[PDB]
RNA sequence: UCUGGUCAGCAUGGCCCUUACGGCCUGGGCGACACACGUGCUACAAUGCCCACUACAAAGCGAUGCCACCCGGCAACGGGGAGC
RNA sequence: CGCGGGGUGGAGCAGCCUGGUAGCUCGUCGGGCUCAUAACCCGAAGGUCGUCGGUUCAAAUCCGGCCCCCGCAACCA
RNA sequence: AAUGUAG
């Protein structure tokens, strides 16, 4: 959840990007 | 004071006092000893009496050997009551000592003060004493 | 020690870096708009004086 | 369906199974299906005695896996005891490592609350 | 009203230090940890969780700044580079 | 000396005639309630069973030995 | 359903 670095919510909580969160 | 650790009996027979010594009749440690010259019962408090004079004389100073120990219990009824109802309270302990035994011994001392040191146990002992040496005392082949 | 903190504060050697923000009236250096260069008290205070140049009590 | 030596999955989609392993997670899972080319919804209940042999060849020869992986990050760990670094410490008093507030929590790296206190103020 | 808070934002009566209670710097500390309390965040899951696709905001903020868009990289980010 | 009783968490008492589980009240600690302190509520901690042996597979318990504390008896003369 | 040190 919102603190699971390696999910789609975990890096959107955090406000960061990543393999987990493409950027664009 | 000196006693066994722990004993098979609590109470044990008073018994009797042939002569002779059987054994602890020659030196084996020291270079003087202190020989008895008649059977007795020595108690601890004596022993013990003897032994820190001779200590107290030759003050720290050479080494000493106590060749008899209180294994004997020494039953005494208690003061002022009648005969029976059992043996006595254990009230001390004796070695059993017979002319010829050697009690004591020394080593690393002047004669001067070997001498003297045991005459003064002697003292203390409720027997008469000998001083002795080396002698024929060296059972060996 | 104050004064000789806000004179370190004016000169600029020593490391990027070190270089923080220090209110201009008040020797202040924690809580300091670099816009206004002053203090949030100080700011609050000139602020009422009309001496803050379109500066207003905003109400929303 | 023993892959790794005590481990052994089964009845559920292959993709998360091999997480059951120390050493594997869905990452190096799901790297480790398009390589062996299989289906990850199928199940350890089904699958050829040849998938099965097709899989533990690549797995347990690529990396390391219970057993020497675990043994290996403890001699890491032993390691600072050398003459004895700051990260050698906190192994050795068992609190936390990596830069933290003691002062609170760290209950993870603390075996739960031991309250032992008898702190005093006024009586008269 | 609380002899409420603030002399440590600043001001200020007095007291006190004036090769130091001033001043310069390196390194540490303020981040310590057997513990306890406050304010909090994330959870304990299926009205859930995950992955692919796709919508609808407001209020702000941006030049030794926000970065379109391309390219390297699993990605952080790093090269290029248009507009402001 | 002569008999008989006791010794267990910090205090006061169970458990021992019927070996294998140390229980209870108060108190202590930590957390609640109060502006605060009692009272009350929540949850914990704490005993080498005076002491050394013996029996038993196993001893607070059964068996002795020493160390303490308390109770009775000491009459006919 | 007790209590609240001196000035």
């Amino acid at each position: 959840g919102k603190g699971d670095r390696r999910t789609r919510r975990g890096k959107i909580w955090r406000g960061t990007y990543g393999k987990y969160r493409p950027r664009k | 004071m000196l006693m066994p650790r722990r004993m098979k009996y609590r109470k044990q027979q008073r018994g009797r006092l042939k002569g002779a010594t059987k054994g602890g009749d020659y030196v084996a440690f020291g270079d003087y000893g202190l020989v008895a010259l008649e059977p007795a019962w020595i108690t601890a408090q004596q022993i013990e009496a003897a032994r820190v004079a001779m200590v107290r004389h030759f003050r720290r100073g050479g080494k000493i050997f106590i060749r008899i120990f209180p294994d004997k219990p020494y039953t005494k009824k208690p003061l002022e009551v009648r005969m029976g109802k059992g043996k006595g309270n254990v009230e001390g302990y004796v070695a059993v000592v017979k002319p010829g035994r050697v009690m004591f011994e020394v080593a690393g001392v002047t004669e001067e003060q070997a001498m003297e040191a045991l005459r003064i146990a002697g003292h203390k002992l409720p027997i008469k004493t000998k001083i002795v040496r080396r002698d024929a005392y060296d059972e060996a082949q | 020690a104050r004064k000789a903190l806000i004179e370190k504060a004016k000169r600029t050697p020593k490391f990027k870096v070190r270089a923080y923000t220090r209110c201009v009236r008040c020797g202040r250096a924690r809580s300091v708009y670099r816009f206004f260069g002053l203090c949030r008290i100080c700011l609050r205070e000139l602020a009422h004086k009309g001496q803050l140049p379109g500066v207003r009590k905003a109400s929303w | 369906a023993r892959i790794a030596g005590v481990e052994i999955p089964r009845n559920k989609r292959v993709d998360v199974a091999l997480t059951y392993i120390y050493g594997i997670g869905k990452a190096r899972a799901k790297e480790a299906l398009e390589k062996t080319g299989i289906n990850p919804a199928t199940r350890v209940k089904d699958l050829t005695e040849a998938e099965v042999v097709r899989l533990r060849e690549y797995v347990e020869n690529t990396w390391k896996l219970e057993g020497e992986l675990r043994a290996e990050v403890a001699a890491n760990i032993k390691r600072l005891m050398d003459i004895g670094c700051y990260r050698g410490l906190r192994h050795r008093r068992g609190l936390p490592v990596r830069g933290q507030r003691t002062r609170t929590n760290a209950r993870t790296r603390k075996g739960p609350r031991k309250t032992v206190a008898g702190k005093k103020k006024a009586p008269r």
